[PDB]
């Protein structure tokens, strides 16, 4: 198969985002951002999580925002490239609210998409992910994209496209994930990476009644084979970047405190499935976390699925 | 009662707990037993991330239930 | 003549080249097959980095040699 390659212009924007945001410590942290549902307006916070996983130490050096850092961000751009290929093979791709599909995107669209993806969690000021923090952090990343794009990307984006792509990043309360294919692929690429930090419930069964899991969603969109190949690809990227690779064990699904019909639905779509985990690796975590060089070196080392191809012209 | 806490890679422990225990207290018990600071413990049950001020019974966590612990890097 | 290149994923490819082809030409052929732009390519043979404006002949690269492709670094 062919390799997944990111445009060199895109990698330059990645260096800017790493330097000005992803490398920076989180600021909505400390005693003023603790939370208790029993005394909820007691500090600045409106929910839990502000003080979680702010940094980890590797050989005495702190890697800030390890759950939402350079490795996470980079990985998302690999996934959109892969989902673009899968969508062009599909006899009838998912039709978004504007009437367009991922298969209607151009290579130039994918370049623009990849630039916006760089900023998707760049606005975060902690691991807080309840409604208000999520929306503020997305708003901040959208404005960081805008400010950079007006200064350096006006040869690539019109003022209209800057506001459209800022919108996709912002993800307003009133907006659906599939308003446009540009927006949908950004959301889906982000979705795939959640396997790094979510339990089997969210990944296979759906986090609440009515919600599809992450992996069932990929199967409904790309079919069972490509859906599972995307999953295994993401897991390959986790290993290359030193993430803990989760175990998969469908025999445990009925024992996780979830409604049995949520379990039957997952077994009928996914099938029985058992895959070993792998412990995190501190050296690969640092190589992927501390430079675009290191991270891109790791990501391009992973083989792509056998069906991956790109149009060269 | 006894509950299980499992990392995403499958490393398992038990805890002895009560249904009224707060999640803050549970993270203290994990810190005692495994050395992991409470601020590196992202805990999840039945698809939901757990808050510190709620209790085990608030999430309907019962004897022999399994909590998932998202640990990024042991030693980090 | 035929030479081989070990690509970034570890996969080997074949190229059809001449001893008088420049390294720049060789990167262009890799782009044509794989989609990797020349500006991301660093090519190594017998431990030495190969420089654009030189030829295969200049490095004594013969038929069925294998070149290793690695990422060209940006210092960031
Ligand atoms: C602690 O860390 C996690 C992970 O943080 P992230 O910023 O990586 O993730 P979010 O909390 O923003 O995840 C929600 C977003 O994921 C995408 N999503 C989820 N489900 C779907 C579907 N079904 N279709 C498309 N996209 C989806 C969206 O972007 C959504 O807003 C954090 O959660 C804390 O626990």
């Amino acid at each position: 198969s062919m390799p997944i390659i990111l445009d060199s212009d895109v990698l330059e924007v990645a260096e800017y985002v790493y330097k000005t945001r992803l490398s920076q410590p989180y600021t909505e942290v400390g005693s003023e951002w603790e939370y208790n549902y029993k005394n909820p307006t007691a500090t600045f916070a409106k929910g839990d999580g502000h003080n979680l996983q702010r940094y980890i130490t590797i050989d005495g050096k702190q890697l800030h925002r390890p759950i939402a850092g350079l490795a996470h961000t980079m990985r998302t751009l690999m996934y959109s490239q892969l989902m673009y290929c899968s969508s062009k093979k599909q006899p009838s791709p998912h039709v978004c609210q504007d009437g367009r599909t991922i298969a209607d995107l151009s290579e130039l669209d994918l370049k623009k998409i990849n630039i916006a993806q760089l900023f998707f969690v760049a606005g975060r000021e902690s691991e807080a992910s309840y409604g208000d923090a999520y929306h503020r952090y997305h708003l901040y990343g959208a404005k960081q994209f805008e400010e950079y794009a007006r200064k350096h990307l006006t040869h690539l984006f019109s003022e209209e496209e800057i506001r459209l792509y800022s919108r996709c990043i912002e993800d307003r309360v009133g907006d659906s994930f599939d308003g446009t294919p540009e927006g949908y692929i950004i959301h889906l690429s982000h979705m795939i990476d959640l396997m790094r930090c979510k339990s089997p419930v969210e990944v296979f069964l759906g986090h609440s009644k009515g919600v599809s899991g992450i992996v069932p969603t990929l199967i409904h969109l790309f079919g069972k084979q490509d859906g599972l190949d995307i999953m295994h690809y993401a897991r390959g990227l986790f290993a290359a970047t030193g993430e803990a690779v989760p175990y998969i064990d469908s025999s445990e699904w009925p024992h996780l405190g979830v409604d049995l019909s949520r379990v039957q639905r997952a077994l009928s779509i996914v099938g029985d499935i058992n895959v070993p985990g792998q412990e995190a690796d501190s050296k690969k975590t640092a190589q992927a976390g501390f430079s675009v060089d290191g991270c891109y070196s790791a990501l391009t080392s992973v083989p792509t699925p056998s069906w991956y191809e790109k149009e060269l012209k | 009662m006894q509950i299980f806490v499992k990392t995403l890679t499958g490393k398992t422990i038990t805890l002895e707990v009560e249904p009224s225990d707060t999640i803050e207290n549970v993270k203290a018990k994990i810190q005692d037993k495994e050395g992991i600071p409470p601020d590196q413990q992202r805990l999840i049950f039945a698809g939901k991330q757990l808050e510190d001020g709620r209790t085990l019974s608030d999430y309907n966590i019962q004897k022999e239930s399994t909590l998932h612990l998202v640990l990024r890097l042991r030693g980090g």
